[PDB]
């Protein structure tokens, strides 16, 4: 059949082909994602889940209250759809809506790094211990991978060397 | 999402009648609960704990340093919640063979009395009073008292965060404070090399939080006041808590072995 | 009008997956190795996560489920998926802690991001309403500009010359006509600032016989000029006649996401000790010694040169794990390139000490033991 | 003194093996 | 004897015009302060910390655990009153030589409203938090921002130190530090007013909000003593 035609055909066209192919599903925030992310290319390394519990996520998604949303996590979706809703209802320019809803992420991205460090101080004040953090962990780990390279330096270097003997030619000592 | 669940005996709506007025509970539980509750959500609204009840959070993110603030939230409701649910409208008769454990281990019922609101005034800060049971693999069960700080948990799977006891105040050059402050580095230092000064059972059966005190301010300095001139306070609301402990549910908790 | 079939996939979490962002542009002309490539700058993928119920089962919410034996046994969960489906019918993906970890790392040192400022160290954040602004409007001026981050038009010193001539032939050519008329928008106001008095004692914007007479008095002056050439072309200032234009703007916000916080200005209060005078201490490791110059250290995963200032000096095999040594981040920068270069500088000693006695390996502990 | 060359000697040699600017 | 020390502006009458109530100052100082005095004053009747002002006890009988409730009354009774005292009745303006110091360490006022709140609200307990002026190496006028918790004396005085006047001036890696402001996160000056907070409405969020603006930034520059290059 005639797929569903996702964006406006050529009108230009005199015999177009491909009538009878899919067509791509572009929104109006996949131009805003790709903005936000290129200004903030480590909000990728934030781990972010796209499985889906029941799929009913979308019912509690008033955009109109802020970013922080129920079921959702704040991540850089809700710096979109929040600059989507301003720059359609409230009538906001893409940079101007992008500056508002991108403040107030930052606001509330400080305040998540102020309370480990507040917490973890805080907690030692009252005889609370933790365990390894992520910096101690990470550097043995290293050591135990510079160690293997080591070994393989040395073996490597051992081969090169003893090549060298057997290049050069001793087939006769005088 | 976590969601406030109700209270015991409909205290929400009448508070107990000669311990918390019904809009002092109403600023306890209903809208701090809710409080807590709400920023519980956010921080585990895209994790694996968003499912995960109070309890599985308080020990899995026990000993993470970089999870301490999400351990807090969850233990501080765990805790309030364990609190509510050991009250009664109407006080309760202690049980004969509770009665009879807590003298061997205290010598009296009103000895332990006097020792949870006194560790309680003595403490001087937010925190919460435990009536743990402590049973090694071959000794017999024993009762003692534990004081838990902000959001400390009695739990042994929590150790990383008991704070039992303040180190402003208990870690100097004096005997005592050498000697705090000597256990203070050896468990920061066994804890994070991984080592257990002191060996658990598996499933964490050592310790049992069988009855609490929520001594946070923010319980009894509206129906209790201050406490200017001795009348009220804090001292009051730890008195009159006793008379509201359901005896009948500490001693099901509790579990005592058949001894008589 | 759209089926409700279409109204949950636009809402749904695989959609919002942005699109893969061009990589850390590096030189063009300039060899680089064809099969063997490793982490690079900034990430570029989004790195996912599951419940640790539905990682056994091998689900990630993708098309298929991806193989427990390279995904199940470690700590952190974390994946990055190149494509959902590729041509072998496979879910190709990879990894993700290799830059999912870093982010906790340089997050745990707990060291905002400042402004470069060429070499009195005043250090200013970057979230801040004087800088941090991307929306403008016609009544901007060039002062104005100097404080903004992102602009529109390409750095001049930056682009090679084949990319100069697309830009002039492409961008900069076929918009003569609006720039006319830009002019005369302008000189609207060259006619009322004769009035600027008028009244204390605009017109329509059109007219050929005025935009001729402007320029050509500029001729004489050129620097006015190219500063009205910027804003009509949204060009990075570039002659100091400020933010750090020499090296270029950056391609990405400052901050890049990395780490939010605005500033250091805090004293971590010890338990015992108390408030302390610096930061606490991190262990550093040695790569690419002096003795090829200069000297490299691994600092949380980033690569920052040695402080300035031994192990540095020369390759040591006897060292157990390499030559590591602890030493304080002072600050920390954005590059135009989208690095992050961390300006560090080497410790202190009894800090290192303090911090040991908290791990358990200061083997001279400096509460109790300590006489003097 | 040539102790410390042929310290160096194997130093050159293991930077050699770091095969990475 | 130590007695109820009397607030700066008649608080305990009128009380700040959009900061606190009268009766929420007077649960928060007339009540709170003498409950903590008198229980201070039967713990060192007749003794050498009689007269002793409150700077003084808390310095003396600090980190040892037969002192500690005397330490807690004393360093709560200091504090307490040291929050108060700052508090203006109007919005005062901020003089041009402190605002350009800390313009110099934090790089804006916002950023500072911003740093010493969010300590606040990210605390999830009851402290006060500090903003104490010091010495670093690279900038002899330093302001920054501390916390305690619960007990936290922010002079140097109240904290560890070694010997060899044998105790050493100062703690392990410690600095010396000069409050100058403090702010109370105690429920007794903000729980009552503001309420718990749930939903964002009141609560200790908007308490220190509204405490940014009722700050007397005039004698939060004199005790900052930005005259004295060195500090020692």
């Amino acid at each position: 059949p005639y797929p569903i035609q996702h964006s406006p055909p050529n009108p230009r066209a005199r015999k177009p082909r491909n009538l009878f192919r899919p067509t791509k599903i572009v929104y109006p925030e996949d131009e805003l994602r790709r903005d936000f992310y290129r200004d903030h290319p480590w909000e990728l390394a934030r781990p972010r889940m796209i499985i889906e519990l029941d799929g009913k996520d979308a019912r509690f998604l008033d955009w109109s209250k802020g970013l922080r949303q129920r079921g959702i996590p704040l991540s850089g979706e809700s710096v979109v759809q929040r600059q989507l809703w301003l720059m359609e209802n409230q009538g906001m320019t893409k940079q101007e809506a992008y500056d508002k809803a991108r403040h107030e992420f930052y606001k509330l991205r400080q305040l998540e790094q102020m309370e480990r460090r507040i917490a973890v101080e805080e907690a030692r004040m009252v005889g609370g211990y933790f365990g390894k953090d992520l910096l101690t962990v990470g550097m043995e780990l290293e050591n135990k991978t510079y160690e293997s390279w080591k070994k393989w330096a040395t073996t490597e270097i051992a081969r090169q060397e003893s090549a060298r003997a057997s290049m050069y030619t001793n087939v006769v000592d005088n | 999402q976590h969601y406030l669940m109700p209270l015991r005996d409909n205290f929400e709506q009448e508070g107990i009648r000669n311990f918390l007025s019904p809009g002092s509970v109403n600023m306890a539980y209903t809208e701090y609960q809710t409080f807590i509750l709400e920023k519980l959500n956010a921080l585990v609204v895209g994790t694996d704990f968003e499912q995960k009840d109070t309890k599985s959070i308080v020990l899995a993110t026990a000993r993470d340093p970089e999870l301490a603030h999400v351990f807090n939230h969850a233990s501080m409701a765990h805790n309030n919640h364990f609190f509510f649910d050991h009250l009664s409208p109407v006080p309760v008769k202690m049980g004969d063979k509770l009665f009879y454990h807590i003298n061997e281990n205290f010598g009296s019922v009103d000895t332990l009395r006097d020792e949870m609101i006194g560790t309680a005034v003595s403490m001087f800060g937010p925190g919460f009073v435990w009536l743990v049971r402590t049973q090694l693999p071959g000794q017999p069960v024993a009762l003692r008292v534990m004081a838990t700080y902000l959001a400390g948990s009695p739990y042994p799977g929590a150790h990383w965060r008991r704070q039992e006891m303040d180190a402003q105040t208990s870690i100097g050059s004096s005997p005592q404070g050498l000697s705090n402050g000597q256990r203070f580095f050896e468990r920061s230092a066994a804890g994070f090399k991984g080592n257990k000064l002191e060996p658990t059972a598996p499933g964490g059966t050592d310790l049992i939080p069988i009855l609490c005190l929520n001594t946070w301010e923010y319980a009894w300095l509206r129906e209790y006041g201050t406490g200017v001139g001795g009348m009220g306070g804090k001292l009051a609301y730890a008195q009159s808590w006793w008379n509201m402990i359901d005896w009948a549910k500490v001693e099901e908790e509790a579990r005592l072995e058949t001894r008589i | 009008g759209v089926s409700p079939g279409g109204a949950l996939l636009r809402t749904s979490r695989m959609f919002s997956l942005p699109p893969v962002i061009p990589p850390p542009p590096g030189n063009k002309l300039q060899m680089i190795s064809e099969r063997a490539s490793a982490t690079e700058a900034y990430p570029t993928h989004q790195v996912l996560t599951t419940f640790e119920s539905s990682r056994s089962r091998g689900d990630w919410g993708l098309k298929r489920p991806l193989p427990l034996k390279s995904t199940t046994g470690t700590t952190y969960p974390m994946v990055k998926v190149k494509e959902m489906d590729s041509l072998e019918q496979i879910t190709d993906f990879t990894s993700g802690t290799q830059h999912g970890l870093t982010l906790k790392k340089f997050q745990a040192l707990n060291i905002p991001i400042s402004t470069p400022s060429e070499i009195r160290p005043v250090q200013r954040s970057v979230f801040e309403a004087d800088t941090d602004v991307t929306a403008f409007s016609p009544d901007e001026q060039i002062q104005e500009a100097e404080k903004r981050w992102k602009f529109s038009g390409p750095w001049l010193a930056g682009m090679t010359p084949g990319e100069f001539k697309e830009y002039l032939a492409k961008t900069v050519r076929p918009k003569r006509a609006e720039f006319r008329k830009f002019i005369q928008k302008k000189i609207a106001a060259q006619k009322t600032e004769a009035a600027n008095r008028e009244l204390q004692e605009k017109p329509e914007s059109i007219t050929d016989d005025e935009v001729t007479e402007y320029l050509r008095r500029l001729r004489n002056d050129n620097q006015v000029l190219y500063d009205l050439v910027g804003q009509f072309l949204d060009l990075a200032p570039l002659k100091p006649p400020s933010p750090y234009g020499g090296r270029g703007p950056p391609i990405t916000h400052p901050s890049a996401g990395i780490s939010y916080l605005r500033t250091a200005a805090y004293l971590n209060n010890h338990p015992i000790y108390g408030p302390q005078k610096s930061h606490p201490p991190v262990q550093a490791r040695v790569l690419k010694p002096r003795r090829g110059n200069d000297a490299k250290i691994g600092v949380a995963g980033f690569v920052a040169d040695g402080p300035l200032g031994s192990v540095m000096d020369k390759f040591d095999p006897s060292i157990e794990g390499g030559a590591k040594l602890w030493v304080n981040v002072d600050k920390a920068t954005v590059d135009s390139t989208g690095r992050v270069q961390l300006t560090v500088s080497d410790a202190k000693a009894t800090d290192v000490l303090i911090a040991k006695e908290l791990i358990g390996d200061a083997r001279e502990p400096i509460f109790g033991s300590a006489p003097k | 003194v040539q102790e410390l060359l042929q310290s160096e000697v194997t130093s050159n040699n293991y930077m050699r093996m770091m095969r990475r600017r």
